[PDB]
RNA sequence: AAGCUCGUAUCAGUUUUAUGAGGUAAAGCGAAUGAUUAGAGGUUCCGGGGUCGAAAUGACCUUGACCUAUUCUCAAACUUUAAAUAUGUAAGAAGUCCUUGUUACUUAAUUGAACGUGGACAUUUGAAUGAAGAGCUUUUAGUGGGCCAUUUUUGGUAAGC
RNA sequence: GAGAACAGAAAUCUCCAGUAGAACAAAAGGGUAAAAGCCCCCUUGAUUUUGAUUUUCAGUGUGAAUACAAACCAUGAAAGU
RNA sequence: GGUUGCGGCCAUAUCUACCAGAAAGCACCGUUUCCCGUCCGAUCAACUGUAGUUAAGCUGGUAAGAGCCUGACCGAGUAGUGUAGUGGGUGACCAUACGCGAAACUCAGGUGCUGCAAUCU
């Protein structure tokens, strides 16, 4: 039937692909904080491409990941963005999904020229409850296959809620 | 489709053991406990092995051979009603008197109990059951803690203090109870005294009591109803381990029914296997049905 | 490479690729 | 040039089986070995330290030294015109009861019980065995089982 | 060569019984690695194209790839499997059982370990066959260019290589 | 494999599959999955005293290695190492 | 018999897709003052056992299921091989005598057992 299998956020991570280290990544850390109320990471780059100038281990990009009712507030304040707005093709096989904005500023921090205008994505990771069964140490398992979120399940949910629509396809 | 993994894969694929499977068993922590010195060559090495699932502790004596592993005597949380404790059976001070109370109980069956008496006038501090002079040199266990996660002050380590206050030589260090100073290397006994006799909740109850009725109220609604005042808490702890003092014994239940009688419901309970001669005309009806044109 | 790959419009590539000051 | 090294010529000796690598089961270690007892000798590819040097491998000897976690074997080698006496030091892994005294030892107190029970009658128990004697004379019938005639047959391809 | 200590044995280029170890012969590739011929079915938001098209995440053919199920053939430095012949150990008195002495070792513990005291069990005392005696020590001559035959096998076309 | 702005065959993020098809200084061959792999914390046992044993072997040496003993240590909660 | 903790043997115990599961137990499950760790009480830490649910985990069954295991005068006494001859053949190689003896293949059957301790209509 239907008891506990509601859908739920897990997790929305904030993702920067700025493309050099130094001051602009630097300034790009300070942005997220504000958004986050939450310290930032940086991760490195893995091997070189000379293409987009890049080295091995030379910290490229930032990300954060946040959970809860300020994640999903905030989810709700990109959407507004998005007017409720999304394409079908952007959704993950699995139920995942997510997308990208620009100009960062056109939410929240209003301008502070010292720190630049950024565009971010946004991906969110979406389940079930009863997940911690593949993350807790002791009895490690899998999740049964019925209980799986699904591309009709998740576009189902997110028509439901915030009364959104989904484009062409 | 994409599921679907190859009868090659499947034929060459390893298995692990069993309890791998499960996820239940460190191999690699079993090795290092397990094995005796060789030149002493039956004397069995013990466990004292502690698990915390949810609602419930157990604690265990073992040995090991062959054929499987043998227990000298176990400890239940859910018994301590039996020493008048009725709430929170997972707090760490509920582990502490766990491991008392397997502490004595193995004393006592092993015949050691009026020696190595162990601590009465316990003060949160740190020693071991140093061995009696010219007598039976204390009986000697070792933790195994399992998957457990190690950590300050975990919970896991109530049974240690548990099992050293009661008496038996647990070979330990203390850096890591609850107090343990991190920064400068100390332990503050009285603050370990205060884990010991349920400080944490017995403080804590003063903050949320005087800020949120109604939580205070769906949380901890069994000591409302049993009309328990944060500050007799430590009271009740402290007449539980003088009843574990008196009697160890372990009491066993009744049952109210027979081995026979579970067996019997369970059995004819369970859905049961099908045979071959079934099997056999369930391919044939289904070859005449579906494939005989319906 | 796909065939039409990054096509862009006249009016929206000037202001993708200029590239010198 | 030509090449001796202490583990040479070993790429299949040492491998450890089929679909059985990891771990080791706890068996091994949970038994016991008492000085004299007869055990035979397996390498264990997993276990680097303490093995048994190439040569050793399947033969059989007689332990003399028990240690924390090793055990003290004496071989026999055959070197020129003579055997010499080695002694080696192997762990617990590669070491295994040759169950031949095993099952020696069963007949052993078997024996001494028949001997004693036929003593309480002297009957004169007859101890020692007896390699395969020549089978006795015996009558065929052949009710219901008339007997049956072959012949050779001819030749064909078969393809 | 000189002998020495003893007199049917703590033996044996042997078989049997019991129990180990091995990756060669063989075999396998619709099983890992690697090689290899042929069609068959799908699959391109994705290859090269052409045809219909202004293009389309539009259609048709083509080539290629990729995947699926098949098919033909191989390995000293591949392998699931796995021989015969060769090969380790045991088949008793230096044994087995019973009782209880010693220790600074070890055990929670007279528990264990090791060595003993004392007692019990003989020619069927622990498979086969043979045993021309068995075991032990010195000391020193010659020798350190080899060749051939069956079988296994390496380089080379081969050779009386 | 499936998704996320610039971002494309290749940058970063997320999920699913994944018996090792990777990595382990170097040649090859073994071995390794809650590790022998990757990351983090603490350290110096890469120490002292001389023996015993294995490989090449004359049962010499050298090289390398193994198992204890007697101290002082490091690590871990601990067994251990 | 069910369940839990600790296991032995390490797939008859794994994998793929479905279906069922009383009671108890296990579990998911609620909270962040304290010990404690995180980019994030997700993992790990602590507290409650109160607010709920067997949906999932787990257990069992189902499949002319993959795999896996066992057996067989199924293949085959073949392949291979120890020993012998003044045996055959120019040779490559092959029969013969006394012996040992595979794998693939085919068919049939099977799909965890079990120790210690506690608890369960
Ligand atoms: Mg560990
Ligand atoms: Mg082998
Ligand atoms: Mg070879
Ligand atoms: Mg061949
Ligand atoms: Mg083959
Ligand atoms: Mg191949
Ligand atoms: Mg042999
Ligand atoms: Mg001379
Ligand atoms: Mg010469
Ligand atoms: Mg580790
Ligand atoms: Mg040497
Ligand atoms: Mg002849």
């Amino acid at each position: 039937q239907n008891p506990m299998r509601d859908l739920k956020i897990e997790k929305l991570v904030l993702n920067i692909s700025v493309g050099e280290s130094g001051d602009r990544l630097t300034r790009a850390s300070k942005v997220l904080e504000q958004l986050s109320g939450q310290t930032p990471v940086q991760s490195k780059a893995r091997y070189t491409v000379r293409t987009f100038g890049i080295r091995r281990n030379e910290k490229i990009a930032v990300h954060v990941t946040v959970r809860g009712p300020k994640a999903e507030e905030i989810l709700e304040r990109g959407l507004k963005v998005k007017e409720y707005q999304l394409r079908d093709r952007n959704f993950s096989a699995t139920g995942n999904f997510g997308f990208g904005i620009d100009e960062h500023i056109d939410l929240g921090i209003k301008y502070d020229p010292s720190i630049g205008i950024f565009g971010m994505d946004f991906y969110v990771v979406m389940n079930r409850p009863g997940a911690r069964v593949t993350r807790r140490k002791r009895c490690k398992g899998t999740v049964g296959n019925s209980h799986k979120t699904t591309k009709e399940d998740t576009v189902s949910w997110f028509k439901q809620k915030y009364d959104a629509d989904v484009l062409d396809k | 489709q994409k599921d679907a993994k190859s009868s090659a894969y499947s034929s060459r694929f390893q298995t692990p053991f069993r309890r791998r499977r499960e996820g239940k068993t460190d191999y690699y922590q079993r090795k290092r406990l397990v094995t005796q010195h060789k030149a002493k060559y039956n004397t069995p090495k013990y466990r004292l092995v502690v698990r915390f699932t949810n609602k419930d502790i157990i604690c265990q004596i073992i040995s090991s051979t062959i054929t499987g592993d043998v227990v000298l005597a176990a400890a239940y949380s859910h018994e301590l009603p039996r020493y008048g404790i009725t709430h929170g059976l997972t707090n760490w001070a509920a582990a502490y008197a766990t491991g008392l109370l397997i502490a004595r109980r193995t004393l006592q069956k092993l015949g050691l109990d009026e020696t190595y008496k162990g601590v009465e006038e316990v003060e949160g501090e740190y020693e071991l059951t140093e061995a009696v002079e010219d007598g039976p040199r204390p009986f000697k266990v070792f933790l195994d803690i399992g998957l457990q996660r190690t950590t300050t002050g975990a919970r896991v380590f109530g049974a240690l203090k548990g099992a050293s206050d009661g008496g038996l030589y647990v070979p330990h260090s203390e850096n890591r109870f609850p107090g343990w100073d991190f920064e400068t290397e100390e332990i503050d006994p009285e603050l370990l005294r205060s884990y010991i006799f349920g400080g944490h909740v017995s403080q804590y109850m003063e903050e949320l009591a005087d800020d949120d009725e109604e939580r205070f109220s769906e949380l901890f609604k069994g000591y409302l109803a049993d009309d328990i005042d944060a500050d007799s808490l430590e009271d009740i702890y402290t007449s539980a381990h003088e009843a574990i003092r008196a009697d160890p014994a372990f009491k066993p239940t009744e049952k109210k029914f027979t081995k026979e009688q579970y067996a019997a419901e369970s059995k004819k309970y369970r859905q049961t296997k099908l045979s071959k001669e079934e099997r056999a005309a369930r391919v044939a009806a289904k070859i005449a049905a579906l494939a005989g044109q319906q | 490479a796909r065939k039409n790959r990054p096509r862009p419009s006249g009016n929206e590539g000037a202001i993708r690729d200029k590239t010198a000051g | 040039g030509k090449s001796h090294g202490y583990r040479s010529r070993t790429r299949y000796m040492f491998q450890r089986d089929f679909r059985k690598h990891g771990a080791v089961h706890l068996s091994t270690y949970l038994k016991v070995y008492k000085v004299g007892d007869i055990v035979d000798i397996k390498a264990n590819g997993s276990i680097q330290k303490g093995m048994p040097h190439k040569f050793y491998q399947g033969k059989t000897g007689v332990v003399y030294n028990v240690t924390k976690s090793s055990v003290g074997v004496i071989i026999n080698k055959m070197v020129g015109n003579r055997y010499l006496e080695k002694r080696l030091n192997l762990r617990v892994e590669h070491i295994k009861h040759s169950k031949c005294r095993q099952e020696f030892l069963e007949r052993v107190k078997a024996n001494a019980a028949k001997r004693a029970e036929a003593k309480a009658q002297g009957v004169a128990v007859q101890l020692k065995r007896q390699p395969a004697q020549p089978r006795e004379s015996r009558i065929v019938s052949t009710e219901g089982n008339v007997p049956q005639t072959l012949a050779p047959v001819p030749y064909e391809t078969f393809i």
